[PDB]
């Protein structure tokens, strides 16, 4: 019926230790006709993000006098999961779009571009849990790729609870059968949390442990983002935090 | 597509400083402490044609939640569970959807309502609980009010006799299979201060807020950060401490309104 | 299998005489964050109305140079009836919104506020027939509560035909099983009809009789509206016209 | 949400006065009396692939109505009745919905079409009558034209053979179970005058209009007031007198077009 | 499978003839009238055999929300729509993907003809309704539109005339039936501004050899030229009837 | 309602003349001949959770197509047939709908995919092939790229074991019943020139384009004119000659990517 999430050797269903990230792959400037673009991969979760840079906004009443308006789309391709997703936006996609937009708003220096819109389009090409974070990071990097000024880059991981065990960066299996799933995203240099959600169930102690683990994960991802910024392409094989 | 709200009522720096100056003396505009909830009213059975209902006044925020039960075939994937469907409407969307989902998640993931006990005939017929939440007056911290209204409306719900196929709506048979109430506590970060249950002015000047959901045994059961700003590691750490110690008081008060 | 509508002592299913109004309850200024508000109750039909006062209109091309634009929503909460209503607007709700809007347009001095919109939001909290009128009156009073100048207040009742008998202010039972249902609303001081509808069937003579009865009903309601304006809260037990 | 139409064709006070000045001498722009209908054309079987159809010209208002019959399972509440579904489209919504419902109501409540005689096998299969009304030319008093078109289309409807399951569309079996025609008469209040069948200019200057629906034995069968203005008690009283005496003439004329 | 015989009906019958008795090179009957709607700026009814469309034009006019207008041109807004009672089985009045595509295709055809540059910041609304469908609706609609625009006095490069040409039983045919549309190998609607030899609309569904494609194309032109002369005549007299005949 | 796009990027006469001047010497901006296709990349199995997928780069145009197979009861209107459902999304509608239909038509009418061979249990269960095509980078001539992606994704599709009712997704049983690839070739009219596979700049200055679909035997299997402008009889005649001779090269190239 329900899988054993932690095996007798203390390992997870994919062979990872509780404190191990999935593999990471990042590349920038992958789309020619966009102002900024990135592909981000965590294990099997893969997102592409495109930024269409600061630009005068179509109907003026919808613009702002002091700030840029961010317009963000979080979307899953119909073929990103095992069962076909309806391309029509779900309540989940609507919520996550908002949550992601707000995350970006705390980072992007919108005050610099009054009366403009910055469009951020995100597509999940394959989902294996943590999509919202992969999408958010791809967005963050696409904005950087566009040369849009920000407070810092955004790095994120979902931390969670499997068989009473606190674990880092969840599978779909772990998402689906674990006790808790807590996506966390930061501007790491500032120690500022950008997105913070928990679904499932945790004790305050467990919450505090998981939180500490997420930070360590986030810091590793962050160094990779920094490098991806310089070299435009980064690969990272699975390893311990 | 989600976009920065253009209608947003921008609040002058001068007014924000007034509020922050009060915070610095550990007091707020309306006189409460930084960790205080506003006054809470709950009127049960407010909507007479609802199966259960609650009108919640939290400060100037007013929410009316009502339930409606129906018999449906269960979903193929879950033949031995009933259904909960949460809907939120802001009258004065996207924020409505978020509210609905956050409330839903905290009711569902906490096992506050036991869906497996809503089965009439397994695979053939189960109860669908329609929970409809109407925000009538927007006075800040709508989420916490929605959770209070939702929980109250569920507790107020009457279940009717099942003729076997048909519902007999003038024989009340029992109540919903509820394990416990649940509360959501929102903590707003304003400048360098953390404030419980932010009012309208407070929400407009805050960097961000974070909402923690608790069961009576003080297990965390949902978390949702919100707002265009960010919040530090320590902010979140303190926020949940504050949220949890507030949860105890609010649960007591909720129970009084519900007759435990 | 029909219910008898006039029992053999000449009284209706709820015990009322053909010329008796249901109980009335009115209160004003019930919502803090609105410019005007009212709750109106006729028997078990209960509506709340909110007005968001004269204000500059979002997209200017949709405004008018000489007048305010009224925007009106007639809506029934899903839990207002015995069977759950879909919150999505029905053809009925669309028609009634228009009908109610027009009623208000004959009363509200829109010319006073060029280039503005006045938003009137109405919610039926419980329906027991006559909702459209309760909603309309709640609206009228909420506008008064907002201090928006009008020709007069609006009072209304549905008059109808039960078992060949002309009756005042219908039940849901009477609405469903009667021969006729005729909602009528006026600005009573002016003898001006604001809303006038009939569904069902009547002879011209019956139509004229029912009309006369509606006026007497309306005049009683009107005095209560006037009183509610001064004291902010009014209760009225059932009685003969 | 319903809102004041921003597209309206404003009509200058100076032009309104011209029209009112004519009314005062008991005449109109086009030369008719205050109580006169415009010229009426009806062309039956205009839409060849409709089961029945009518093209109505009332002045410069043109409406094409067409019927289409289908076999459906009945709704559980009414297993001994067929269906009528009315739809209106304005081509040149909300007004379209009102028109549809007003027409529907006056066909249904009058029992002009007997739905209980549309049953094929009780409980299992009944006729659905789809009535689709297209306003092609907006020349004022669209409602009265829609009722005329609707009634005409219904009377023009051919019912086909039922193979028992299957409809055989080249054997015409009979007609719709129609009890009688129905007419809707609209009376407009302009200034202090009441005017039957308002044209385009007249509708743009009127305070309000009121539409009365009659069966041939002159029973009132639907009433709908319409427009941004109001109308006095006496106005309405007079309006129905005028409407009813007009109804007799219009019914005669309608019947001529229909072959009674 | 000796007794087994293909469901598909023969489309080319005794003598060179088709299911409705027409020769491969014969147009269906045509009926055209203009100015049929009083409250519109231009209007036309076009009939090809049993396919019948009405078009209405609401003439150059300031455009509602200004950001949707153009500074150098008029915006055309076009609706291609089939009434629920235009076919044997009732069509849902809600727009279909087919109606969405054909609206675009028809709009673009009109844009190549209408001198939109003359009317900056305005919209020209073209509403089209198919009252009966018997194949070729998109073209009847397009022509009705073209003529309604002419009726409105809106300047154009030329009128638009069109026919669907196709392939039936290996035979290339002009102006298809519903039956021929349904069972034929190819259906190729073509519309031109005939005086200019400019193709306004060009589509093929089905299947043809390049040679067949070139033959069919030649046939369409001959058909179009006959229709065009009728359009010209409808412009002067407001009403035109034409009985079936050979190209 | 369909209307002239208000967003389009108007391209100055001065720039158009540059391009036309190059055309007159028989060369283009990027250096290719008037009849040349841009460089083509195809990466198969790009979307891992798709049943088959293809990432196509045609110049700077990028399209990702992915398939997904499901078991359905066959449609009442099409009783012994599997299903193909094509969907196109433009990310950077109406044009999306056109693209989907044009691609669909050319796959369906050519019988490239044999839908009659997608039956599992006649009248009870058939395969539905969901083809979802995502345009990720708009670099001109999106249609041709969509057809290439679609065909490639279909050829890349794995069919799974059928447990008889249930799909066993870790036993690959075979491939789609594909008769042949298909290509769509777009020829743009610019000024007095015909140009194969128009890029972004080229599409913005063109009068119109016409797209021809071919099977490997070089039968014409779909045609679609496109654009605000017109094209002469001779233009179309030449366009197809050019298109067809291009088709041969493109088919060869497509097959190389597919492993024939
Ligand atoms: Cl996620
Ligand atoms: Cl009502
Ligand atoms: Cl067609």
């Amino acid at each position: 019926e329900r899988p054993k999430l932690i095996l007798d050797d203390g390992k997870r269903t994919d062979g990872r230790k509780p404190d191990e990230l999935r593999s990471i792959k990042i590349e920038l400037g992958v789309l020619k006709n966009a102002d900024g673009s990135a592909i981000f991969e965590m294990g099997n979760t893969k997102a592409i993000a495109a930024v269409y840079g600061p630009k005068e906004m179509h109907p003026r009443h919808l613009s702002l006098p002091d700030r840029a308006v961010l317009r963000v789309r979080y979307h899953m391709t119909p073929f990103s999961t095992d069962e076909r997703k309806n391309p029509a936006p779900s309540r989940r996609e609507i919520e996550l779009s908002k949550v992601i937009r707000e995350a970006l708003e705390s980072a992007v220096l919108v005050e610099l571009f009054p009366r403009t819109a910055i469009d951020v389009f995100t597509e999940i090409l394959q989902a294996d849990a943590g999509s919202r974070l992969v999408s958010l990071m791809a967005a963050s990097l696409a904005l950087a790729d566009a040369g849009i000024p920000m407070r810092d880059l955004i790095a994120g991981v979902a931390v969670g609870k499997a068989d009473g065990v606190i674990i880092l960066d969840l599978n779909e299996t772990e998402d689906m059968w674990g006790e808790a799933d807590m996506p966390i995203a930061m501007m790491p240099s500032l120690n500022q949390v950008t997105l913070f959600q928990l679904n499932g169930s945790m004790t305050p102690d467990e919450f505090r442990q998981a939180f500490d683990l997420a930070v360590k994960g986030i810091n590793i991802i962050y160094n990779l983002e920094r490098e991806a910024l310089k070299s435009k392409y980064v690969e990272f094989k699975e390893e311990g935090v | 597509m989600s976009s920065t709200p253009s209608n947003q009522n921008i609040i002058p720096i001068i007014k924000k400083e007034s509020i922050v100056s009060l915070f610095e003396k550990g007091i707020r505009q309306d006189g409460r402490k930084l960790t205080d909830y506003r006054p809470l009213s709950i009127t049960l059975d407010y909507a007479k044609k609802a199966d259960g209902s609650a009108l919640v006044k939290l400060g100037t925020t007013m929410v009316l939640a009502g339930t409606k039960l129906e018999i449906d075939k269960p979903y193929e994937d879950t033949p031995n569970q009933g259904n909960l469907i949460v809907n939120v409407e802001l009258l004065p969307d996207e924020n409505a959807i978020e509210l609905a989902r956050v409330v839903d998640r905290s009711l569902r993931d906490s096992k506050a309502l036991d869906l497996t006990k809503l089965v009439i005939e397994p695979g053939k017929s189960v109860w669908t609980v329609w929970l409809d939440v109407y925000v009538l007056d927007y006075g800040g911290n709508v989420l916490d009010a929605c959770t209070l209204a939702s929980v109250a409306a569920l507790y107020n719900t009457k279940v009717y006799k099942v003729e076997q196929i048909s519902v007999n709506k003038n024989e009340v048979v029992g109540k919903l299979p509820l394990n416990y109430p649940v509360v959501t506590i929102s903590v707003a970060k304003v400048d360098k201060y953390l404030v419980v249950d932010p009012d309208l002015d407070e929400e407009s000047i805050m960097d961000a807020k974070i909402s923690f959901s608790y069961t009576p045994d003080l297990k965390i059961v949902g978390i949702q950060k919100s707002g265009k700003g960010s919040m530090s590691l320590q902010d979140i750490d303190q926020a949940e401490n504050t949220a949890r110690s507030t949860a105890v008081k609010l649960l007591e008060e909720l129970k009084k309104h519900l007759g435990i």
